[PDB]
RNA sequence: AGGUGGUUAUAACGUUGGGGAUCCACCUCUUCCCAUCCGAACAGAGAAGUUAAGCCCAACGGUGCCGAUGGUACUGCGUAGUGGGAGAGUAGGACGCCGCCG
RNA sequence: GAGUGUAAUGGCACAAGGGUGCUUGACUGGGAGACAAACAAGUCGCACAGGUAGGAAACUAGAGCAUAGUGAUCCGGUGG
RNA sequence: GUUAUCAUGAGGUAGAGCGACUGAUUGGAUGUCCAGAUAAACUCCGAAUGCAUGAUA
């Protein structure tokens, strides 16, 4: 909350499972139709065997 | 020999025994014991000799309690040493006792054996003593 | 390593101590100048 | 279970009065409990000789002359350090209103099996019990016909009557 | 605000149904997610304390601080001045967004999770690899709940989506 | 540790030097979530000399002015000036400052 | 044969100087103490070495309070 | 059901129940006064919600606290007398008592 | 049951223990009255005038939680 | 000035105690508990005397 110290780039982005926008720092080089910031990931919790 | 595992101080001022014992004048563990009629310092060597004597009697059936522990350091100067120049060479520990304090407690043996076993122990001690039986004792069940 | 100090600037002087290996810069404190009857800066000599 | 005691009135108090009392082979004594103040009176060494010097316990039926008649139990005996003679007694008044803690003898009444060899050992000689004064046994019998090997009967693992075993539960009342 | 709606709109209306509270203030609510890691190796090589700060900030999104020692133990070369820990205390929505970054992507990237709490209802997690997250020498994770026993804590815990076990 | 043990700790620190006599009575304030109160107290006597509050009377800081002024009129009639202001475990800020400022701006040397 | 002892320092003559009931002039020393064995009450001040002294003339009063804490104060008129 | 004092806990701590007219509180959000790694604390802005918790009331001898009478220890004077009289423990007491303001 | 640079003892919760913001009162002229006391020495403390620091203010500040860390006179040095 | 009486005050000795601290310590059941017990440099307690102040004789 303090001005300054907090690092920037913390902007919303939707992760891909291989879609849910979540405020995260990691800004992968991509875009998508706003909610442009996108990151591609491997099997999420929807595809992990034991987790499902 | 009975002595503290460690002490805070190496020397101690020789105190003063004043009156009758107000603690440890009653039997708690056994049914028979011996109690002092004088005030005196009791040494560890005296206690070990008396305990071996009472344990030698009663064969191997019964339990003996020592109800005093020597925690008072004493010293002695020695021959050819004049007065002054500080305290002398250490000489072990003693336990100060006053009249009424119980020394040896015995249980597990009939009345006559206990009376005789503590008589042998009292004859190794520097103070005259007295036999005590607990007031709830039963002469018709031993 | 704690020596006498004399802060200056009749003249106005204040005597005090300080550790010469801990405080290595000359002392400079505001004190009351009796001659001027107001606070002025006194520096070590 | 019952003892007959009587005692004379006591008026003076202090170092001088008490020393003169025992000069006649008497004992100062007090009685207190529940409603009302205490009672100061005098008993004799002959009178209380069989009340205290005994393996038994009794409910003292006390008749203090000049004051009245009550029921009491032994609470505290004061002994001389050297002579081991009685110098003071206080009796707790007992009524049928609330329980009272007292310790009754416990007797190991045959031994279990062949037994481990002359053991049959009574360890805890007395057990604290709280109950109405007219519910306290004269004795605490136990039957011992099980576990002739290394065993122990605890204080908690026993139920006698409408008593209450306050005698430091999870302890050991017999063994071997 | 990803699991925030899922909790207030959906998860809360079920906790009261089962445990049967007479109100809505008796239901457990995790209040913070504390993260920490021990840097005893930094007692002899302290250049790896700043790097931990930089890594411990890209994950949660909010700056962390060093933790100074508190004891004088020679067996760890420890005197009561050294920085040997880095902690971050996420709270309110900051832990809400962080929680979704973990239940979906952290446990999935594991090479599930133990079921044992402190007894007051605070599940703590020590993961031995820091690359389990996207932005990245493990780090502790503690969810301090408003529950009372493990029963109430577990119901709040499993509703979020924590993989847990059995 | 529970929003009150600290306040009582701060209360006793302030009371270590601030009290009230027949002259210079103590000005005491209590801040609730919705209201605000004031009281003039004579510690030697133990009784309250005057009072004001906003229970029966803008944002919360805008209402502390009226409490800070209504306590002046009550003390103005009774003949009180040069009161001493105690924090009562409250930081000197916000609503509490406006109450103190209004009391000073009136007839009291708070 | 020797002693490693034989040392001592001068005693400081500490303690209560004006007892409860007596009259004090302003400035009078009431208690010399190490620490606040006694605490300053009304009209009583404390020095650098915890010396208790009278700020006003009057009657010396001792008073025990919570946790058996002792206070010294002067009763004026 | 609040604020603020006096009385050295017989006043404290705790346990089990009750309480939402209005109050106290938790509660909601950080644009502003102000604050920490974090509106957790502190501060500001509100009344959408609850008595669940703090808080207050009833009952409880549970932990602590108070505590006789008698006897004893010790002791001033004096050479057994003449005066003072503990500590511990036991009967018991105690779930406060009083002022001001709203 | 910790800490309080340093022995021991006494003290400390409104902390005298731990943090930060600003500061130099580790002030000029002072000593009503006491403690202690062979002397020489030692200790605590004013009232108010001048000018400051912190504070919203009340107020506090003539060094440090206290008690050791020391050396007369003669004779010389330095600044007014 | 002294002594007595009354009023007021501050004590930490004798004694006592040890789940009130520190150190030491006995036996049991088994760090937990039940008993037993110690000290110039231990104290949750605590006299008798003595001491200070005022008044009267
Ligand atoms: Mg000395
Ligand atoms: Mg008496
Ligand atoms: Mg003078
Ligand atoms: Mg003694
Ligand atoms: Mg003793
Ligand atoms: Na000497
Ligand atoms: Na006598
Ligand atoms: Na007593
Ligand atoms: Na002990």
């Amino acid at each position: 909350m303090k001005k300054g110290i907090h690092p920037e780039n913390y902007r919303p982005v939707v992760f891909k499972d291989m879609i849910f926008i979540t405020r995260s720092t990691m800004e992968a080089k991509e875009t998508i139709e706003v909610t442009y910031p996108l990151i591609k990931v491997e099997i999420s919790n929807t595809s992990h065997p034991f987790f499902t | 020999m009975l002595q503290p595992k460690k002490t805070k101080f190496r020397r101690q001022q020789k105190g003063r025994m004043k009156g009758f014992a107000q603690r440890g004048n009653q039997l708690s563990f056994g049914s028979f014991g011996i109690k002092s009629l004088q005030s005196k310092w009791i040494t560890g060597r005296q206690i070990e000799a008396a305990r071996i004597a009472v344990t030698r009697y009663m064969q191997r059936q019964g339990q003996v309690w020592v109800r005093i522990f020597p925690d008072k350091p004493i010293t002695k100067k020695g021959e050819g040493v004049r007065m002054g120049k500080g305290k002398g060479a250490p000489e072990g520990f003693v336990a100060p006792i006053t009249p009424g304090r119980i020394i040896f407690e015995v249980e597990g043996v009939p009345y006559e054996i206990a009376k005789e076993a503590l008589r042998l122990a009292a004859q190794k001690l520097p103070v005259t003593t007295k036999f005590v039986v607990r007031h709830d004792y039963d002469i018709q069940n031993q | 390593l704690e020596c006498t100090e004399h802060k200056e600037s009749g003249i106005s002087r204040y005597i005090t101590t300080k550790n010469r290996k801990n405080t290595t810069q000359r002392l400079e404190l505001k004190k009351y100048n009796p001659i001027l009857r107001r606070m002025t800066l006194h520096k070590e000599i | 279970k019952t003892f007959q005691l009587t005692g004379t009135p006591r008026a003076e108090f202090g170092k001088k009065a008490a020393k003169a009392i025992r000069k006649e082979d008497q004992i100062p004594a007090v009685l207190y409990g529940g409603k009302g103040e205490g009672v100061n009176f005098i008993v004799s060494q002959d009178a209380v000789r069989n009340l205290i010097y005994s393996p038994e316990i009794f409910l003292v039926e006390l008749t203090v002359e000049g004051s009245g008649s009550y029921k009491a139990i032994l609470k505290e005996i004061q002994f001389h350090p050297v002579t081991d003679r009685i110098i003071h007694i206080d009796f707790l008044q007992v009524t049928d209103e609330k329980p009272v803690v007292m310790e009754v003898p416990v007797v190991l009444t045959h031994a279990e099996g062949v037994k481990a060899g002359g053991k049959l050992s009574l360890e805890m000689r007395k057990l604290k019990v709280k109950a109405l004064y007219s519910e306290i046994p004269e004795k605490l019998d136990i039957d011992v016909s099980d576990l002739q090997l290394g065993k122990t009967i605890q204080v908690g693992e026993l139920h006698f009557e409408g008593l209450t075993l306050m005698n430091a539960k999870n302890a050991v009342v017999c063994a071997v | 605000a990803n699991l925030k709606k899922d909790y207030q709109e959906r998860i809360v209306p079920a906790l009261m149904k089962q445990f049967g509270y007479t109100s809505v203030m008796q239901v457990p609510v995790l209040k913070k997610i504390v993260i920490n890691q021990g840097l005893g190796m930094a007692t002899g090589d302290k250049k790896i304390i700043d790097v931990a700060v930089s890594e411990l900030t890209a994950i949660t999104g909010q700056k962390a601080v060093p933790t100074v020692s508190k004891k004088d133990i020679s067996n760890f070369k420890l005197r009561k001045k050294m920085p040997i820990g880095v902690m971050v205390t996420l709270r309110r929505e900051q832990m809400y967004e962080f929680l979704e970054r973990l239940v979906r992507i952290a446990l999935p990237r594991i090479r599930g999770i133990e079921s044992k709490l402190d007894g007051r209802g605070n599940y703590t997690l020590g993961i031995n690899e820091q690359i389990i997250f996207p932005e990245i020498l493990g780090m502790n994770i503690t969810f301090v709940t408003s529950a009372q026993s493990d029963e109430e804590g577990y119901a709040l815990l499993k509703e979020f989506g924590l993989p847990f076990k059995n | 540790v529970t929003k009150e043990q600290r306040r009582q700790k701060i209360k006793a620190r302030v009371r270590g030097k601030i009290s009230g006599t027949q002259e210079k009575p103590r000005l005491t304030v209590f801040r609730s979530n919705k209201q605000i109160y004031a009281q003039l107290i004579d510690d030697i006597a133990g009784r309250t000399l005057a009072s004001a509050s906003s229970l029966k009377l803008g944002s919360k800081k805008e209402i502390a002015a009226k409490v800070g002024d209504e306590i002046a009129k009550a003390a103005t009639e009774a003949g009180i000036s040069t009161v001493v202001f105690d924090r009562n475990g409250y930081l000197f800020h916000g609503r509490i400052k406006e109450l103190a400022d209004a009391a000073r701006k009136g007839g009291l040397k708070f | 044969g020797s002693s490693k002892n034989g040392r001592e320092s001068e005693s400081k003559r500490l303690g209560v100087k004006v007892y409860g009931g007596e009259m004090a002039k302003a400035g009078n020393i009431l208690v010399r103490q190490r620490g606040t064995v006694h605490h300053p009450g009304e009209n009583v001040g404390i020095g650098k070495d915890h010396t208790l002294y009278a700020l006003k003339s009057g009657v010396v009063v001792f008073t025990r309070k919570k946790n058996d804490r002792s206070y010294v104060s002067i009763k004026t008129e």
